[PDB]
């Protein structure tokens, strides 16, 4: 039983949301597998993608999956998975797990500016 | 009980503190300092090289969908070495929260345009450029959005005068609206509203 | 028709006399550079459009078609009934089929 | 006395001078369209003389980021001049019209109080 | 022909106001020997684009010193050989 | 000022009449030109067509004389969008530096007679942005203004009072008498 | 009753959520409303019923619309019942005036009073915000009931001390009645 409309303009109802979600989570895992293990983003992304893949594997119904995940509808889950895949393929280029490229200068981040010493 | 004192929201404090430590852990390259201000607002103080990779991250992560960008604000603090600061305020509709991402920028040093991340930065980054001279590189078209077409200078810097440099009047010899040096009929009366006694002892040593 | 020429020339003469007296009665001020300018809203300042031209062409084709629908009110009492009905039904039916075919394609 | 910064629109002074020459070339090509499309009293030769005067006013600068800032603002004014967004009064703001020329000698400034 | 575009280039150089009618030659440059500023050399290049009717790229334009180099690149553009 | 006349004094005063000139002209040609100017000013004050020139908040009150409570249409006053068809321009809002050649061009394309109403403190004197970098210090430096309506958002009775003061100015216009004395 | 395309939650209301009806009675009803202009007939009837309504035109200036005792109009300078001017030149009104219209210059008078030598309010600069009457410790400066003070000339709206004192002399009854009927709210 598929829904008539998702309630949002411009979003189409997915015919196969389970396979799309599983393929997107597998692509996110294959993207973050190239990252070093000491990076925190890889560990947190692997944890959330593993628990959401367990959620889409335990529940074969659409409405039970949207109730179990709890973050919007399943089309929004597909949108979030594509967004995270884009983010991870940008993380493999940007490499943000290293040190700071520019430290804060002196008297930069203190707000009251003209106080002496 | 104190009914004239605003009570802070603890569920907007603990979640924002855990998320601030989370975003400090996930991006150690760009994030220098996260701080939870009075009023339960979270500030992230990034490097100027990390404007795009931080605002992309908060756009597209599962634990942070800061997909709405409400306003990009420029503050001119001429005391500092990098005088301008640029504040991106982001709203997360999925997790019902707000974040502020602050960076420091000089007028000659360019900044990364967030137009590829959020399309509202197509116009907001123009406005700071019209008012501070903060050049945003890799912008679609960086034009003059609010001031006059023949305006020379950026008005919202603190080194710019309040009444401007020039005025406009109609010349019926040239049959056009001409530009004249400024002469006010009554000058702006600068009031010295400075407090000689300090009133906040908690902000006395907040600078280091 | 000769009275129609006289009354149309009188209407034209009266309107030109009224406009000439209005131009005399209009207040004559000093003419200006900006007052003679064409009006664009506010700040001072079109190519050929084919869609409007085919609109005019469709109007022309249907106008010449209407000019053959015009006579047959008089002819209905002075012609063969079967021939008149066959031509009228065929005329408006081919017009309707052409209109519906140009709508669908 | 030397710092490492992020370049804006240039990486060397010869490249910045080349892009300033691009700006001058495009302004020189856009002069007779500015004279034609605006109702201004200034002619083509006066517009070219004003363009040369505004370039030799900024002849003195040396810094790469400053000259790239000048090139960027000049290209923005040019883009406001190709597409007609400036008016006839905005074009004639380069020539200081409706302004009395202030004297340079000390005696006339002493009589006038300046 | 080379002589036709040679006469065309020298005609356009004697059309310039600041250049004196003497010292017109193929070999001598405009920067140091002649009194032309770099804002005047680009005016000579725009005079080339006005008379010939085609635009010169800047990367080709910055290499130019003498009228010999002017004939040397316009002979490739005009296809005389 | 003058004290408004007490009814004991004012009962001895005669009626003013419609004409500000009076019917006591000496020459018959001067009297005929006076009555022709009275008819011309009655036709001009009987219908002034203001222009839809709404710059800022003051214009939200300008529509409030269009509104059914105040009803500008029974005063000869009806909005026209084109500047050629309009008599009056009501500067209702904040004239800025980018707004100056647009207002001057719109006023210059308007045909003469041209009465200008400055609506609000931004229109006359600059007002609350008088010390701003990009606000013209009143519209009196650009467009010549006949009526100045005082309130920051003028109440709509005060804007219509400015309209009636403009109608009294139009009724006081002397053109043919000046032509006879030119 | 058409079905819902999107299930309406408890705290929300949905517009244009009804399904288009497909039974023949509703199709014929919509067809007759399209062909015979039934909804346009209802719009015409609703329009024509407003001709018979009472007009709300209040016939200015014989009849003037409602005001309030708190109303902000022409600024004016009041006086004591003994006759001395109330304004002690204490300059909180100029300090609180956001458009900085008020200019005060003060000297000691012959009997030793503090009262002003110059009190100018630029009414072309004044925004009629009423901060001066709230910031007035005595009840000197006040927002009068007058708003029919449109001027022919730009300079006539530059109010002097004598013009404000004449406004206080002219409008004293209504200003005193408004201040008597409004002081316990402030
Ligand atoms: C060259 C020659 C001159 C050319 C230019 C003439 C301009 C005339 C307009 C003008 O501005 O005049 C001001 C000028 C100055 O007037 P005033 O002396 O200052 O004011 C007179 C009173 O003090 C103040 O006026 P008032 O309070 O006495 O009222 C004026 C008028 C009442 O006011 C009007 O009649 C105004 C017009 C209303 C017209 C309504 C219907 C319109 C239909 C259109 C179709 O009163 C009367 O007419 C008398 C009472 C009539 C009772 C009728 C009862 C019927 C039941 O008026 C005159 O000089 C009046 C005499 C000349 C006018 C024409 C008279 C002959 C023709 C009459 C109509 C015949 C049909
Ligand atoms: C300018 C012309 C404006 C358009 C006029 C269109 C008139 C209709 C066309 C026509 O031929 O009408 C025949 C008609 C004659 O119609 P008729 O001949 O059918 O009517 C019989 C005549 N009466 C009514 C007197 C018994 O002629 C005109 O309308 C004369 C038009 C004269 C125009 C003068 C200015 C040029
Ligand atoms: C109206 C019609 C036009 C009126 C005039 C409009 C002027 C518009 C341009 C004014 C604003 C500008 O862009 S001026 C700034 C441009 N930059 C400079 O002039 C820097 C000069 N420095 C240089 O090195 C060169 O560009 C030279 C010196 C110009 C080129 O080098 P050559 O080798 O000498
Ligand atoms: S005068 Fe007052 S109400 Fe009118 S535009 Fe200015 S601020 Fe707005
Ligand atoms: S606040 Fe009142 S008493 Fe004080 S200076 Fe102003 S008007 Fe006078
Ligand atoms: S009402 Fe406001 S703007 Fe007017 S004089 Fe008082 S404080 Fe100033």
């Amino acid at each position: 039983i598929i829904k008539a409309s998702t309630g949002l303009t411009g979003l189409a109802v997915s015919t196969n949301p389970h396979h799309t979600l599983s393929a997107l989570y597998g692509k996110i895992l294959r993207a973050v597998s190239k990252m070093p293990q000491d990076a925190s983003y890889r560990k947190y992304t692997e944890q959330l993608v593993k628990q959401r893949a367990d959620s889409v594997a335990q529940h074969k119904d659409i409405t039970a999956l949207e109730k179990a995940v709890g973050c919007g509808q399943v089309e929004e889950l597909i949108v979030q998975a594509e967004n995270e895949l884009i983010l991870a393929r940008k993380m493999l280029g940007w490499k943000p797990w290293e040190k700071l490229v520019q430290a804060a200068p002196a008297k930069q981040w203190d707000w009251p500016p003209a106080q002496i010493m | 009980d104190k009914p004239t004192v605003r009570q802070p929201d603890a569920v907007a404090r603990s979640h924002l503190s855990d998320f601030g430590r989370y975003v400090a852990e996930c991006l150690p390259k760009y994030v220098q300092k996260v701080q939870l201000t009075a009023g339960d607002e979270l500030e992230v103080l990034i490097a100027p090289e990390g404007v795009v990779p931080v605002l992309q991250f908060l756009k597209d992560h599962h634990q942070a969908q800061f997909t709405n960008l409400v306003d990009i604000a420029g503050v001119d603090v001429p005391c500092r070495k990098n005088r301008f600061e640029v504040v991106y305020n982001l709203l997360s509709l999925r997790y019902n929260s707000r974040i502020r991402v602050k960076t420091y920028t000089d007028e000659l040093t360019p900044l990364d345009s967030a137009c590829e991340v959020h399309k509202a930065a197509n116009w907001y980054e123009r406005e700071i450029w019209d008012m501070y001279g903060v050049f945003f590189a890799n912008h679609p078209d960086l034009r003059r959005i609010l001031t006059d077409y023949g305006f020379e200078g950026h008005p919202q810097r603190r080194d710019f005068p309040l009444s401007g440099y020039v005025e406009l009047r109609y010349d019926d010899e040239k049959k056009r609206v001409v530009c004249e040096p400024l002469e006010l009929a009554q000058e702006f009366r600068k009031f010295d509203l400075s407090a000689p006694w300090e009133q906040f002892p908690n902000f006395r040593n907040a600078n280091p | 028709m000769f009275s129609i020429i006289f009354i149309a020339l009188l209407i034209l003469l009266i309107t030109t006399i009224v406009m000439f007296l209005a131009s005399i009665l209009s207040k004559k001020a000093l003419i200006d550079r900006e007052k003679s300018s064409p009006f664009e809203c506010g700040f001072d300042p079109l190519p050929f459009s084919l869609r409007f031209f085919l609109i005019t062409i469709i109007f022309l084709i249907f106008d010449v078609e209407i000019a053959l629908i015009l006579p047959m009110i008089i002819i209905m009492k002075y012609s063969n009934i079967m021939i008149w009905t066959i031509t009228s039904i065929i005329f408006i039916l081919i017009l309707l089929i052409g209109l519906y075919h140009e709508w669908n394609q | 006395a030397v710092q490492q910064v992020r370049p804006i629109l240039s990486v060397d002074r010869e490249e910045a001078r080349k892009r300033a020459l691009n700006l001058y070339k495009a302004w020189y090509r856009q002069i007779p369209y500015i004279v034609m499309d605006y109702d201004i009293p200034m002619t083509v030769e006066q517009c070219r003389d004003k363009l040369r005067e505004e370039f030799v006013k900024h002849r003195n600068v040396t810094d790469i980021r400053v000259i790239d800032m000048l090139v960027i603002k000049g290209q923005m004014e040019l883009k406001e001049s190709v597409e007609i967004w400036k008016q006839k009064g905005h074009i004639m703001r380069y020539w200081k019209e409706s302004q009395d020329p202030k004297p340079t000698d000390f005696l006339s400034k002493f009589i006038q109080g300046v | 022909s080379l002589k036709l575009i040679n006469e065309r280039v020298l005609l356009v150089l004697k059309l310039y106001d600041k250049i004196d009618p003497s010292k017109l030659n193929v070999e001598s440059h405009f920067i140091n020997d002649l009194g032309l500023d770099s804002l005047d050399h680009v005016e000579v290049i725009m005079a080339m684009e006005d008379e010939f009717g085609f635009e010169i790229p800047d990367s080709d334009a910055e290499k130019l010193l003498k009228p010999a180099d002017i004939i040397k690149y316009v002979a490739d553009k005009e296809d005389v050989y | 000022q003058q004290t408004l006349p007490v009814a004991e004094v004012a009962q001895n005063l005669p009626k003013k009449g419609y004409s500000p000139f009076g019917t006591k002209q000496s020459s018959v040609a001067e009297w005929s030109l006076a009555r022709l100017d009275d008819l011309l000013n009655w036709g001009r004050k009987g219908s002034i067509w203001p222009l839809t020139f709404g710059l800022a908040c003051c214009a939200v009150e300008m529509m409030h004389i269009a509104a059914p409570r105040y009803d500008m249409d029974r005063y000869g006053v009806v909005f026209r969008a084109s500047p050629r068809q309009a008599d009056v321009i009501i500067v209702a809002g904040t004239l800025t530096n980018k707004m100056a050649p647009a207002l001057r061009k719109v006023y210059d394309q308007m045909p003469e007679p041209r009465w200008v109403i400055s609506m609000g403190s931004c229109a006359n004197g600059g007002g609350y942005y008088h010390y701003s970098y990009s606000v013209v210090r009143g519209c009196d430096r650009i467009i010549p203004v006949d009526i100045y309506v005082p309130g920051c958002p003028p109440t709509a009775e005060a804007l219509m009072y400015g309209v009636l003061q403009l109608q009294k100015k139009v009724k006081r216009m002397k053109t043919l008498q000046m032509w006879y004395r030119k | 009753e058409p079905k819902d395309i999107v299930e309406v939650p408890k705290g929300y209301v949905y517009v244009n959520n009804k399904e288009l009806s497909m039974e023949f009675a509703d199709i014929t009803d919509r067809a007759a409303s399209t062909m015979f202009f039934g909804e346009l007939l209802r719009g015409f009837a609703v329009t024509l019923a407003h001709i018979f309504k009472e007009p709300a035109t209040i016939n200015y200036p014989f009849e003037k619309g409602p005001l309030s005792p708190r109303f902000r109009g022409e600024h004016a300078l009041r006086r004591y019942p003994s006759g001395e001017e109330r304004c002690i030149a204490c300059k909180l009104c100029e300090a609180i005036c956001p458009a900085q219209a008020i200019t005060i210059e003060a000297e000691e008078r012959a009997d030793g009073s503090r009262r002003t030598t110059r009190y100018d309010i630029d009414m072309t600069k004044c925004i009629y915000c009423g901060f001066c009457q709230e910031a007035c410790p005595v009840d000197a400066i006040v927002e009068g009931p007058n708003f029919e003070f449109s001027t022919e000339t730009h300079e006539e709206l530059l109010y002097n001390k004598e013009k404000l004192l004449c406004n206080g002399d002219k409008w004293e009854s209504e200003i005193a009645s408004n201040l008597q009927a409004d002081h316990l709210y402030r």
